[PDB]
RNA sequence: UGCAUUAGCUAGUUGGUAAGGUAACGGCUUACCAAGGCAACGAUGCAUAGCCGACCUGAGAGGGUGAUCGGCCACACUGGA
RNA sequence: CGGUACCUAAUCAGAAAGCCACGGCUAACUACGUGCCAGCAGCCGCGGUAAUACGUAGGUGGCAAGCGUUAUCCGGAAUUAUUGGGCGUAAAGCGCGCGUAGGCGGUUUUUUAAGUCUGAUGUGAAAGCCCACGGCUCAACCGUGGAGGGUCAUUGGAAACU
């Protein structure tokens, strides 16, 4: 009876981030798993791995972090719930951190990234404030 | 009817009318038809006659009337003298 | 605006440039009373409040004369501590005291309300309009000769940078408008900016 | 140049069967002006050694700021306890407006363009420590792309 | 020209010739951004009793033929 | 809160009863009603004039009033200055301002007004207390 | 605008059926038919208040004033024709 | 309106600033009474015979025809916390339930383009409101030029997510 799916599987991410791991997975969708590839595709992670299972199999995640023992991916929220679906217009869009987060962008153009929706000219259903 | 008027703008004993062209059964500051230009003649030389005589085209031949003084600054800038052709239709 | 006789104004505030200098006679510390005892600051808002004190007084208007230009300099664009200077030096004040019209400014001052000055042509009576750079800042040829007009023209040459001048009628051009580096550091007009913040 | 801000004097009166102490704490922040900034404190009595043990203790941990230069790079805020602060951008000809421990790091380094929102606590402990453990929290664009592993100039 | 010509669904057809379609949509609270839905029911005309329950009724708006026939029909889709 | 029940009811604001609730009345004297019209002053007339004690430990007797001002309510007004002409119905001016240390009363009596000239003997804080500016 | 310390509201009412009559419409009234229609999404009632532009201060999220100054509504000792 | 405004000359350096503290907040202090009295009093508080705090008087100070008081809306203040609040002991769980309505609901595919987000225009109000000039001796105070709506409508669409 869990509502919100890209949200526990954001904070099973910083739930596993904080005791620095470097291996985790997730279950899958139509969405989630190309979800999970917009970070993989940014590269913030090693990287982001197959499905496997009968239904939503579990997709990797392999943890990348900087050589001080330190972690990369400081900030993991989802905006949007069930009951509070907020979106984002491409004129006045803003930029995680002033420019060092990113904002994704979830459309029927494909769902897009920050960069992938300000020169696209669309906005979209924003979720994630990651930096 | 409706009708060209002056109605005025500016400080203290310092008029800047923009002229009208709207009914006379409103106030001389009321709600209007149309703000087509203005006149200040108040000044040292000029009268400042700023007009858009293309409406006067339409509202002097259904129904508007020029009145006794916005009537003869036509006359006199020649706004009229253009519709003098403009009525010798 | 102010009114007053600036040989003990050179002591009291921060400075106002009376003349040369007024201090070395007396104990230049403090004028009185309480001077000379256990010395207190005040706090750093009080600081940019004194440092209001050292060009408020050095100016010479009143508030919302030195304060309604600086909502202007909210309107430039550029650095507000100093393009607030920049029109503060864009008027006839710094005409009545630079360029020598009487020993000090307020005989001059006086010169432009009497319409003996009368720059930019017949006559500006008021000191509070900004000389917009260009126009000639001229002299009455009616009132040509005092015993101060032309006096302190000899004494005080180099009508400052971006108004020129002449001895043609002791007539100026201000051709431009000068900079924060042709504004003095007797008062540090940086720290104008944030008492009126505060 | 290690930069020295002190925030207050301090009497402490420890009520026993006997007399109660003179002692005169104190609290500083120290900071350097190039985004390695530090703080300190000491339970002294005297005035130089409120700052000097505590410029000493301030120099037991100064901390790495990173600065993209200018102002501070992000729209960032602090956290400590029942404290937090918060700083904004800003143009560099503003003059800076922030108050007793939420300026404090703020103005030993060298930024000047800046916001202050001081939510939280009015205790200056906890309050400067989420001026600094906000601010130690600070990372620039070109580390977390060698950490991200993408390049520096991709990110914009 | 045309007039307004909205979509509803029956909720009571009143005796004789009085059917009353429901319309339902998703305002906000302006302070929120938060849409809600929320229904108003615009009562149409029947000419002949052409609609049924179920029918998901676009209807057409008159001016009033009586007290509350502000709207008259168009088009029934289906009934259950 | 939800956002979703934050619709059902929404965050409706807090009020504030407001300080001296004598000055924000007035009275309809033709239907026995009440208007509220927030004046500064609003005059009346002594009927009691005494004075009272600081039940704080600063100790002093303070003189008061019982005005009844336009509105016909019945107050204790502080009488501040040191003399005064308000031995009984002295058609007086009332401020608001609470004197502390003073359970009850907190308005003041507007000095040199209405009815009373101000106090005399005063030099330092001449523009209060009635007293014109010399010479 | 607020009150459920206002919950059950209406009975030419509620739909239709015929006459009016209006610049036109019909429960608008009149003879007919069923109790229907209206409702806790608070109908009903109470109390309060001309409305809007506009003012104003708020980072924005905005919401408080109307002497202003404009646009609309209502009134002219009271109550009817 | 009005010979008012304005211009000429003559004129004397002519005839004009007031107010609250001088305690810590907050820059502006000292003596006479004074004896918790008179009285001040924004919070902490001063006066019991050595008051800087009262009251008496010189300095200054804040800034000018105002200064001070009174009352009234807003920021300060994220004490209504969508943005941006808590419910163990501080105020926030009935004594527990069960349950009617309501709200909100697991997972994975396909249709619409409704909701989303964009693109062609019309496009949002007069003093109020973006930017730059013009009129005012400055200015107080009135116009200009697009900006113009970037919000609403007339219009095309896109399906992950509803």
């Amino acid at each position: 009876t869990m509502t919100d799916p890209i949200a526990d599987m954001l904070t099973r991410v910083r739930n596993a981030n904080m005791v620095r791991h470097e291996k985790l997975e997730l279950p899958a969708s139509n969405i989630k798993k190309e979800i999970a590839e917009i970070l993989k595709s940014e590269g913030f992670i090693k990287n982001v791995e197959y499905v496997e299972d009968d239904k939503q199999g579990v997709l990797r995640l392999f943890l990348k972090y900087g050589q001080n023992d330190e972690r990369v991916i400081t900030g993991l929220k989802r905006i949007s719930k069930p009951g509070l679906r907020v979106y984002a217009k491409a004129s006045e869009m803003p930029k995680v951190l002033n420019g060092l987060g990113i904002a994704l962008v979830s459309t029927s153009e494909g769902v897009i990234t920050d960069k992938e929706a300000r020169k696209r000219n669309v906005g979209g259903e924003i979720i994630a404030y990651v930096w | 009817a409706v009708k060209i008027r002056l109605t005025r703008l500016g400080s203290k004993r310092n008029p800047f009318y923009r002229i009208v062209v709207a009914d006379a059964r409103s106030p001389r500051d009321g709600r209007i038809i149309e703000q087509i230009g203005t006149y200040n003649p108040t000044s040292a030389n000029a009268p400042e006659i700023k007009v858009d005589e293309a409406l006067a085209l339409k509202w002097l031949n259904d129904g508007a009337k020029p009145t006794d003084t916005v009537h003869n600054i036509l006359s006199k800038e020649g706004i009229m003298k253009k519709f003098d052709e403009q009525k010798k239709a | 605006r102010f009114r007053g006789s600036n040989w003990k104004k050179s002591r009291r505030l921060g400075i106002s440039l009376s003349g040369t200098g007024k201090e070395l006679e007396k104990r230049p510390y403090a004028p009185g009373q309480h001077g000379p005892n256990q010395r207190k600051k005040l706090s750093e808002y009080g600081l940019q409040l004194r440092e209001k004190q050292k060009l408020r007084y050095l100016y010479g208007m009143t508030e919302r004369q030195f304060r309604n230009t600086f909502d202007i300099a909210g309107k430039k664009f550029g650095v507000h501590g100093e393009n607030f200077m920049i029109l503060l030096a864009s008027r006839l004040d710094a005409v009545v005291y630079s360029l020598g019209l009487a020993r000090t400014r307020r005989q001059a001052r006086q010169l432009v309300n009497h319409g003996h000055i009368l720059v930019d042509g017949k006559r500006v009576d008021i000191p509070s309009y900004s000389v917009k750079p260009g126009q000639t800042i001229s002299v009455r040829e009616k009132s040509q000769k005092l015993n101060i007009i032309v006096e302190s023209v000899e004494i005080n040459n180099f009508v400052p940078e971006y108004l020129n001048f002449d001895a043609d009628s002791l007539t100026g051009t201000f051709v431009r408008l000068p900079e924060r580096s042709e504004l003095p550091a007797e008062i540090n007009e940086q720290l104008i900016v944030e008492y009126y913040s505060r | 140049e290690f930069e020295e801000r002190v925030v207050t004097i301090n009497r402490v009166a420890k009520v026993v069967k006997g007399g109660r102490r003179f002692r005169f704490t104190a609290l500083v922040v120290v900071g350097d002006k190039n985004g390695r900034v530090g703080f300190g404190t000491g339970k002294a009595q005297e005035v130089p050694e409120a700052i000097k043990k505590a410029v000493e203790a301030a120099k037991k941990d100064l901390v790495v700021v990173p600065r993209v230069e200018g102002t501070t790079p992000h729209t960032i805020t602090g956290r400590y306890g029942s404290g937090s602060v918060f700083m904004k951008p800003a143009a560099p000809g503003t003059g800076v407006i922030a108050g007793g421990p939420v300026r404090a790091v703020l103005e030993l380094a060298g930024i000047t363009d800046i916001l202050s929102k001081s939510l939280g606590s009015n205790t200056p402990i906890n309050m400067v420590r989420a001026t600094i453990d906000g601010l130690q929290n600070l990372k620039n664009a070109e580390d977390v792309a060698k950490l991200r592993g993408k390049t520096v100039e991709e990110l914009y | 020209n045309d007039r307004k010509v909205y979509v509803g669904k029956v909720v009571s057809d009143k005796m004789d010739k009085t059917i009353t379609v429901l319309v339902e949509t998703y305002k906000t609270h302006k302070l929120y951004g938060k849409r809600v839905k929320y229904s108003k029911k615009y009562k149409t005309h029947d000419e002949n009793n052409s609609a049924k329950l179920g029918d998901i009724v676009k209807i057409q708006e008159t001016r009033p033929l009586s007290a509350t026939k502000r709207f008259r029909l168009v088009e029934i889709v289906e009934e259950s | 809160p939800t956002i979703n029940q934050l619709v059902r009811k929404p965050r409706q604001s807090k009020i504030k009863k407001s300080d001296s609730p004598a000055l924000n009345k007035g009275f309809n004297s033709k239907k026995k009603k009440f208007t509220d019209l927030n004046s500064p002053q609003k005059r009346g007339v002594c009927t009691r004039v005494g004075t009272m004690t600081p039940k704080k430990p600063n100790s002093a007797l303070r003189k008061y009033a019982r005005v009844r001002l336009s509105n016909n309510i019945e107050i204790n007004a502080y009488i501040p200055g040191i003399g005064h002409n308000l031995q009984e119905h002295s058609v007086v001016l009332v401020r608001g301002g609470r004197v502390k240390d003073l359970p009850g009363v907190r308005y003041h009596i507007v000095r040199g007004a209405l009815d009373t000239s101000g106090v005399d003997g005063r030099r330092q804080g001449r523009s209060l207390y009635g007293t014109k500016k010399p010479k």
